[PDB]
């Protein structure tokens, strides 16, 4: 077939780059860059070098503390057995403190741990959060990355500690484990009356899912011009290639309009956004002012009624 | 009416069925030959859809309401046969349309994408859309062996089977290529934002400076977290990441009662049980 | 073209047979072995 | 002259697409005969099914 | 406060109201960005009405945003004013909505998917400002990986399997490292062409370089580059759509239909 | 991996997928593990009674002596087939008391019968034998102890979960909910019943601790929870299943049995029939269904002895 | 060994450095944290003085 | 073997001293915690010496 463009069939070896020299007074990049042809194959060779400065080193500090601590825990649970620790180590988890404590510091063991490994992660995100942005600005850019990064921080947040506190207990907060977490998210639908009913989650699907409608849609548009140098977007917004009117071509053709090189990654950037914003909402309404989505749906006739074909007798109404 | 530049691309030919029949435009759309067949497919299926939300599950039940209007499959006991049209039979019509206009999208799509010399690398992803909802709507009902099998055509209707069908399985999370599909769907998002935001930062910087350029892209998450997959690549990789997802997701509600009928959490026993434990 | 001649075809193939049809045999009496063992049909 | 097949269609595509197509076909036609419990070799020749007795189900009530 | 209201109107009902007037919002901004290029529309309804009537649809256009280029290149505008460009095809036939006819040689036409729009007649440039697309012979310190064949010397082969050319040289991104076109001393004249990367299918077996794209008697009118040892993006988008017409116009059954 | 096609049960309205999914194999396997016994033949009609006979009967007293002597025979088969009258009498001495097995299974024939004539709201005509939880085993296979989960460190609080547990069908859910709900009467309910919020203040882990609760049912009755469920309204009775109403019942009948029957019987029972909390061998759910979603799939056995139903 | 000084030939000591204190930092965090999950040797939940 | 010394010519002396340190290391903080896991074994919870 013609080529795909999947796969670079012939790699190109240079220099390794240093990087865009920062402003005056930054710390130098890190790391002496390599290539491997495997990451070459699929897309750049070069790896490294990184920027380390002091946000990320503590960042880093933080959210090793936050990890080893998780890990210590569930260590603990198997009763230091590594070798149960291996075998369970999906079902591990570090768990957040019982109902009964509510918003209190609770014993080690019970809240206490995941109350520091909490903050510790928390911490970390937030420093991170604070690299990417310096990183952003030492290049001149714009700071579109750590608005969405704050956007994920924002339903990372409400997740485990906005919620928990506007419900009063640490207990509603999500465990530090695999399955774990997976029981809270489920335990979650099916205490607040199946979040599917929750409007709020439905748009975060709906985002959801156009984020991998969008991006297939623009990797594949991207991809299919590259013929005509489509990957390299820059040259396209700023002097439009005939990669760019055949890619909006193409979809004015196909759905009767289309973006331009650039408003498409504004599509895909608040696509992606409104996931986790929308996300977070929900969350937020969830238990503060619904109860149950299911009837506060059946309130707002959302949830389409069946025939009864089945039924229960109810053995409360004896 | 066409872009200010799209006069000198709009040629003839590159039809896969029809040559000049159909080799034509309506306003923005390109028609030809699956334009034809997918919009008559679509506004059938529409209009049935309509009509199914006219009669509704039965006259003392039936609603406009755009969040509680439900085409419902045929009863499992109708089998891999057809139903009368009230009781299923609509959603199998429907279904038939559907899947007549998903293809006839897709191969318009090939058209055009012949008519404009570009890969096929849209209509290809769409058909992993397309392969998804077969999988859905025919391939596991086929399997299971009963058009009821399907999900009910009704936007709040077919998330009741969504959450059935997992409760099915006592724990869905647990479902392995469930867990990997959501893994590349949610590393798509994150893909996604973090392309949207370089694309936009570099060619929207700080007021006073100039447009950047890809060495500061490169540069920009080399400093973050020490690799860049470069401009061409980050594409590849949301191809990839999205279709991963979709085929992954395709795989996952397969296994799910076809290959697979205990709770998901207890196929993890072949991990649990292996002798080093 | 798989970059061979006409001659190397003839031996290739002439003891791939002796091969195939070896392999064949230990499948044959294995077969033969699990039906006078316990019959399936 | 039925060789004109092969002007037309390389030998290599159609040998390794017919070998593709009947091996699927193959696997296809054996798993129909395992679908139905008549022609379910696996469950061996000698095969009966449990005797239900005492108003035993095998499933529960339907709809 | 509470979660209600009214008897009816509670908070989280208010909230998705809250969501969908921003959304409202956002799907009329984002629209309007999109709107930055190729707007106002080629529309017969402008046409009649002699330019009276600017086809814009709704939301119409932003107002124009500003690009400063890097290394004094120039300052574009998103929105901008754009001359018509007549097209070297004719419709076959005259309603609405009908198909335009190449005239002349398809493949020379222009037109279809051989059409470009004019480029600035400038170098892509990189980040310290020299040329980005140069051929290996300038760009001493780049190199074929080892694990790779090196495309130099391979037979170039045209959609026909007639051997078109050898690759003379390798044409790199000084931003990126990656091949983007194949310099092809043609075989039938001798000048060299480029030939980008996206309809070169390589063949590592037999080292030879497949392009489906064009014939070998084509490659002989491929746009040739002004400097040897450079391409504007204007040369860019003309050579790369040359190829592109071929995909539709090389042979006469690429146009289809299939049956 | 399983191989398709599965036989359904369909339970709610089309399109609801509230169905219940069965391997034809795997289903083969379990109805062969799950075959009730041949009842004996009926005992010849009169004869002398049971008071006018033996002396030491205290439950079984308005038998005949041919209808008692039926019992002990389907009794042993039941409890004890491996080894005989002995296991549960004093040798020689048939009305001595100085035995557990013997005083445990007098409480035994009391918990039968009550079952049998007042929990028809859950075992509704069919009943219960000793058959159905011993199988001819004189320890039923499943029973439940409370567990401390996995051994914890002295100075750690076990949380109970997060650990991977056949008892809450291999998930990391609390993997104790028989000590709760089976044995103790905590409250399952979890999910509020107005839109709004109006007071309802249980925790999200006690939603995990019900779901443990709901894998374990669903488990033991070898079905999903759409058996009694529709899962977009997991609180709502009117579109659930009558099995929901039945299995509501039986969740009081069990914990009737613990308290009333397997509780007491504790300081009879000896070391080895408890657990390490010290509490005795407990009956829950599986100890009767052992994965079926009726006892033997719904096999009558109990009909056929007059010495299973209270006077 | 008299010349156990040569290893440094062989490894940074910038880089053995990092890792030595990184390593001996996080085991002493991991002994500590197994002595306050053991009750017997919680030094703050003994009750010791009371 | 007289020529046991020849291993080093081929393997680098670096990465093997950073593999066995590194080995060793997470050996014996597994057969630690192994012996923790252990009611026989575990030194902190026997409650020896009284
Ligand atoms: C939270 C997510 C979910 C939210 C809710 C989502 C709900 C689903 C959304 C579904 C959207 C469907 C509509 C899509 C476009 C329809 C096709 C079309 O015509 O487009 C033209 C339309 C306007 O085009 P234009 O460029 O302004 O037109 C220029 C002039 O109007 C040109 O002037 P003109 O003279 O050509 O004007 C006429 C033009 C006027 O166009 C329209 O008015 C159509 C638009 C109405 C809406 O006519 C047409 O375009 C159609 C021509 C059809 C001719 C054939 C007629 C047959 C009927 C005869 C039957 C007789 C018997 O473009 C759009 O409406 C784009 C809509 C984008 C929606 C995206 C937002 C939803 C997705 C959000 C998720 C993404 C992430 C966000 C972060
Ligand atoms: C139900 C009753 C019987 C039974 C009834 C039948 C009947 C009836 C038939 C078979 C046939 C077959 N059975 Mg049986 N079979 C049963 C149980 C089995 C079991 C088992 C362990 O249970 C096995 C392993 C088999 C296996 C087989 C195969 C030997 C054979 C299928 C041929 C084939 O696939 O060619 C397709 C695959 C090919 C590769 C064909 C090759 C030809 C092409 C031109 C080669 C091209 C090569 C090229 C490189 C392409 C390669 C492929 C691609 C690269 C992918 N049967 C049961 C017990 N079985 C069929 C047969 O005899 O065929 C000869 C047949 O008619
Ligand atoms: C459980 C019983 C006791 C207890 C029993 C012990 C025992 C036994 C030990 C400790 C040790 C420590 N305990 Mg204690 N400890 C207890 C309770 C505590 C509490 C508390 C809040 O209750 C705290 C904060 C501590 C804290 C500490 C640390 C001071 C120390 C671990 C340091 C380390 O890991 O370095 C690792 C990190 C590094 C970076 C190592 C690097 C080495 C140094 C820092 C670098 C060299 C410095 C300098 C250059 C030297 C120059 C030399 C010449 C001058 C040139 N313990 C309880 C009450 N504890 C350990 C110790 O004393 O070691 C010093 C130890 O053996
Ligand atoms: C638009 C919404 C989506 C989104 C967006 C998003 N995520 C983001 C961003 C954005 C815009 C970032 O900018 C940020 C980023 O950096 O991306 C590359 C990030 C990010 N999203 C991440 C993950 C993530 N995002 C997720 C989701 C999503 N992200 C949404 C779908 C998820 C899911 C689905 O669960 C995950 C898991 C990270 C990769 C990154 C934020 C990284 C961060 O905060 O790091 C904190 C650091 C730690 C907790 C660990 C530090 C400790 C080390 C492990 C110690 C040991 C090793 C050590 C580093 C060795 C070297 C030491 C040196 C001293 C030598
Ligand atoms: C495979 C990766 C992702 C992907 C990719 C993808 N989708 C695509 C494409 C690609 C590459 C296109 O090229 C094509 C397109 O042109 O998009 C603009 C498309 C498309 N993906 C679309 C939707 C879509 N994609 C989805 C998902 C995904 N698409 C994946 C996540 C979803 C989800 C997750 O729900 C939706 C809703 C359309 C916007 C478009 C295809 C338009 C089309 O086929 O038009 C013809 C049909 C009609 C106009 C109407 C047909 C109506 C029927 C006859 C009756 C209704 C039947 C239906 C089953 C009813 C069900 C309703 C209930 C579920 C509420
Ligand atoms: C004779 C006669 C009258 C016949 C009838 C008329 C006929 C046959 C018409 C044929 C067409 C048909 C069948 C129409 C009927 C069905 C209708 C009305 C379809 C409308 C089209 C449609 C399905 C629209 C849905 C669009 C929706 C809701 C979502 C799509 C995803 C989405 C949010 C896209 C927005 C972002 C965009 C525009 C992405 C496209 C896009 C991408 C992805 C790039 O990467 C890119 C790169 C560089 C430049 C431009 C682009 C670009 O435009
Ligand atoms: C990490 C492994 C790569 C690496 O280690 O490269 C480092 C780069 O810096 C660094 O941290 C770079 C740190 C980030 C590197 C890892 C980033 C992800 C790995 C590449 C993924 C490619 C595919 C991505 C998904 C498509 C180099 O560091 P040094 O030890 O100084 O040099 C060692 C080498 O010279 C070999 O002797
Ligand atoms: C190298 O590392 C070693 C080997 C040493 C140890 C590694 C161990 C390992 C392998 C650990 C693995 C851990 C895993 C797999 C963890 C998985 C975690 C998952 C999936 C988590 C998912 C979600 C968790 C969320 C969303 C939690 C959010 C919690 C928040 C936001 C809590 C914030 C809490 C705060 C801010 C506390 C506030 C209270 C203040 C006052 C501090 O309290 C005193
Ligand atoms: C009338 C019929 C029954 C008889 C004769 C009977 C007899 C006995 C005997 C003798 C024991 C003590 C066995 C031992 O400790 O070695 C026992 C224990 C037990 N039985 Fe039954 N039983 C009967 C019915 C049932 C039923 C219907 C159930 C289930 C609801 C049940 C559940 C148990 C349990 C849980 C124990 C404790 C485990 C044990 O000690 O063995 N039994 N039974
Ligand atoms: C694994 C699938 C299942 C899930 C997720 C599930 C979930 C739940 C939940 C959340 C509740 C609490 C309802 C409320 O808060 O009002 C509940 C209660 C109940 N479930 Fe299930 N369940 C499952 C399986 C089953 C099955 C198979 C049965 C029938 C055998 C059953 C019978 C019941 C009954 C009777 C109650 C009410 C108990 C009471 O009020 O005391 N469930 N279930
Ligand atoms: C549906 C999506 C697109 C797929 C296209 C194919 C659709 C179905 C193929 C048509 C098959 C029709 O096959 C026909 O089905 C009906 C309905 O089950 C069968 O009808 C049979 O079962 C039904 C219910 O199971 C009974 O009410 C009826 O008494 C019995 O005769 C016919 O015996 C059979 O001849
Ligand atoms: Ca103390
Ligand atoms: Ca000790
Ligand atoms: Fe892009
Ligand atoms: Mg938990």
């Amino acid at each position: 077939p013609e080529y795909q463009n999947i796969f670079t069939t012939v790699q190109v070896r240079a220099p390794a780059y240093p990087g865009v020299p920062l402003p005056k007074g930054s710390l130098p990049r890190i790391g002496k860059p390599i290539f491997s042809y495997w990451a070459g194959k699929i897309g750049d060779a070069q790896i490294g070098p990184i920027y380390l400065g002091f946000t990320g080193t503590l960042s880093i500090i933080f959210g090793f503390m936050a990890i080893f601590i998780i890990g210590f825990n569930m260590l603990a649970s198997v009763d230091w057995n590594i070798i149960q620790f291996v075998k369970h180590f999906f079902w591990l988890g570090l768990e957040p403190p019982a109902p009964q404590y509510g918003l209190t510091i609770p014993p080690l063991s019970e809240g206490g741990w995941w109350l520091m490994a909490g903050f510790f992660l928390t911490m970390s995100i937030l420093l991170w959060w604070v690299r990417t942005y310096k990183r952003a600005e030492a290049l001149g850019m714009s700071q579109h990355l750590s608005w969405a990064f704050a956007a994920a921080i924002f339903f990372y947040l409400s997740l485990g500690f906005i919620r928990p506190v506007m419900m009063g207990s640490w207990a509603e907060a999500v465990p530090f484990g695999i399955f774990p977490h997976l029981d809270w998210t489920a335990a979650f639908s099916i205490r607040y009356g199946n979040l599917y009913y929750n409007p709020f989650h439905m748009l975060s699907i709906a985002f959801l899912y156009g984020s991998a409608l969008l991006f297939a849609m623009h990797g594949a548009t991207i991809l299919a011009v590259s013929r005509f140098g489509g990957d390299r977007e820059i040259d396209q917004i700023t002097d439009r290639g005939t990669a760019a009117e055949r890619a909006a071509i193409f979809w004015r053709w196909t759905m009767g309009f289309n973006a331009s090189m650039e408003s498409i990654h504004r599509w895909a950037w608040w696509c992606a956004v409104l996931t986790v914003i929308t996300a977070g909402i929900g969350i937020l309404l969830t238990g503060t002012v619904v109860e149950n989505w299911y009837l506060w749906a059946i309130k707002h006739g959302v949830a389409p009624a069946y025939p009864e074909v089945v039924t229960a007798v109810d053995p409360y109404a004896t | 009416a066409m872009l200010s530049f799209e006069r000198k691309y709009r040629v003839r030919g590159g039809t896969l069925i029809g040559g000049d029949l159909f080799d034509f435009w309506v306003g923005p759309f390109y028609v030809g030959f699956f334009g034809v067949a997918g919009f008559f497919f679509a506004l059938l299926g529409v209009l049935l859809i309509v009509w199914g939300a006219t009669i509704g599950p039965n006259a003392e039940l039936q609603t406009y309401n755009i969040w509680q209007i439900s085409i419902a499959p045929p009863d499992l006991s109708y089998g891999l046969g057809m139903a009368p049209m009230t009781e299923g039979g609509l959603w199998q019509i429907i279904t038939i349309c559907a899947i007549g206009a998903f293809v006839s999208w897709a191969l318009r799509e090939v058209e055009i994408c012949r008519k404009l010399g570009i890969g096929f690398h849209i209509p290809f992803a769409f058909a992993f859309a397309i392969g998804a909802y077969l999988v859905l709507v025919v391939v596991r009902p086929i399997l299971m062996g009963a058009w009821g099998h399907g999900f009910p055509y009704g936007i709040l209707s077919h998330l009741d089977w969504v959450s059935n069908v997992g409760y099915q399985f006592l724990h869905f999370h647990y479902n392995p290529a469930h867990m990997l599909a959501i893994t590349f769907f949610f590393t798509n998002c994150l893909a996604l934002s973090m392309h949207g935001s370089l694309i936009l930062s570099v060619t929207n910087p700080q007021k006073g400076e100039e447009v950047k350029t890809s060495e500061h892209e490169n540069t920009f998450f080399r400093d973050i977290v020490g690799y860049s997959i470069g401009a061409l690549a980050i594409h590849r990789l949301g191809l990839f990441l999205a279709l991963s997802a979709v085929f992954w997701s395709a795989v996952c509600i397969v296994i799910s009662g076809p290959f697979w009928t205990r709770g998901w959490p207890e196929w993890w026993n072949w991990w649990l049980e292996l002798p080093l434990w | 073209m798989t970059g061979l001649t006409e001659q190397e075809a003839q031996e290739f193939h002439g003891i791939f047979v002796q091969s195939m049809t070896a392999f064949f045999g230990i499948v044959v009496i294995a077969h033969i072995l699990a039906w006078l063992w316990r019959p399936w049909l | 002259q039925l060789y004109k097949i092969w002007l037309a269609f390389d030998p290599r595509m159609a040998l390794i697409g017919l070998g593709a197509f009947l091996f699927a076909l193959a696997l296809f036609i054996h798993y129909m005969l395992l679908r139905s419990p008549e022609f379910d070799w696996l469950l061996g020749p000698d095969y009966a099914p449990v005797t239900l007795s005492a108003g035993m189900s095998a499933l529960p009530a339907g709809r | 406060m509470s979660a209600a209201i009214t008897e009816y109107m509670d908070v989280a009902q208010l909230t998705i109201w809250a969501f969908w007037f921003f959304f409202a919002g956002l799907i009329i901004y984002l629209r309007r960005e999109d709107k930055r290029e190729g707007y106002p529309l080629d529309s017969d309804r402008t046409e009649r009405s002699g330019g009276r009537v600017k086809v814009v649809g709704f939301p119409d256009l932003a107002e124009p945003k500003t690009f400063v280029l890097p290394h004094n290149a120039g300052t574009v505008m998103a929105p901008r004013v754009e001359a018509p460009t007549s097209i070297n095809a004719t419709p076959v036939a005259p309603f609405p909505g009908a198909p335009f006819e190449p005239n002349g040689d398809p493949m020379l036409s222009g037109f279809g998917p051989s059409a470009s729009p004019d480029r600035a007649k400038h170098c892509d440039l990189t980040f310290e400002g020299l040329p980005k697309i140069v051929p290996l012979r300038v760009a001493t310190d780049f190199s074929i990986a080892e694990r790779d064949p090196d495309p130099r010397g391979m037979t170039v082969v045209g959609l026909d399997g007639e051997v078109a050319g050898t690759v003379s040289d390798v044409w790199v991104d000084r931003s990126e490292p990656q091949i983007r076109y194949l310099e092809v001393k043609v075989a039938a004249g001798g000048k060299n062409v480029l030939l980008p990367i996206g309809f070169s299918r390589f063949d590592k077996k037999a080292r030879k370089v497949k392009v489906a794209a064009i014939k070998a008697a084509h490659f002989a009118n491929v746009p040739t580059l002004a400097k040897p040892d450079q391409i504007t993006l204007y040369e860019e988008d003309k050579v790369c759509a040359y190829y592109a017409g071929g995909k539709l116009y090389a042979t006469a059954e690429r146009a289809g239909p299939l049956l | 991996c399983e191989r398709p096609p599965p036989e359904v049960v369909q339970k709610g309205y089309r399109g609801v997928a509230m169905e219940q999914n069965y391997n034809p194999r795997l289903l083969e396997a379990s109805i062969k593990a799950n075959l009730p016994v041949e009842s004996l033949p009926a005992a010849a009609p009169g004869g002398p009674s049971v008071s006018d006979v033996y002396e030491n009967v205290q439950v079984l007293k308005d038998l005949s002596v041919a209808e008692f002597t039926r019992t002990m025979v389907a009794v042993t088969t039941w409890v004890a087939p491996k080894e005989g009258c002995n296991y549960c009498h004093v040798p020689g001495n048939w009305a001595s008391d100085d035995i557990y097995t013997k005083v445990v299974s007098r409480r035994m024939f009391e918990l039968v019968r009550a079952t049998n004539s007042n929990w028809k709201d859950h075992v509704a005509e069919t009943g219960v034998t000793c058959y159905t939880c011993h199988r001819g085993n004189p320890v039923p296979k499943y029973v439940w102890v409370t567990d401390p989960g996995p051994n914890q460190p002295s100075g750690v609080t076990p949380t109970g979960q997060n650990y991977a547990s056949s008892t809450v069908a291999y998930s990391a859910l609390p993997l104790d909910p028989y000590t709760p709900f089976l044995d103790q009467s905590n409250e399952i309910r979890v999910i509020g019943q107005t839109a709004l919020p109006a007071g309802n203040t249980t925790s999200l882990k006690q939603a995990e601790w019900t779901y443990g609760l709901m894998m374990q049912i669903s488990d033991s009755l070898g079905v999903n929870c759409t058996f009694c469920h529709n899962s977009r309204s997991f609180y709502d009775w009117k579109q659930s299943t009558p099995q929901r109403t039945t299995a509501w019942y039986a969740i009081r009948h069990v914990r009737d049995i613990n308290q009333n029957y397997i509780w007491p019987l504790n300081d009879a029972l000896p070391a080895s029939r408890k657990g390490p909390y010290g509490d005795p061998f407990k009956v829950g759910c599986m100890t009767c269904h052992q994965g079926a979603y009726k006892p033997l799939y719904g096999a009558q056995m109990a009909k056929d002895y007059p010495a299973l139903y209270e006077s | 060994s008299p010349d156990l000084w040569k290893i440094w030939l062989l490894v940074d000591p910038r880089r053995i450095l990092i890792a030595v204190f990184a390593f001996l930092t996080v085991l002493g965090l991991a002994i500590h944290m197994i002595l306050l999950s053991t009750a017997e040797f919680n030094w703050l939940e003994d009750g010791v003085p009371a």
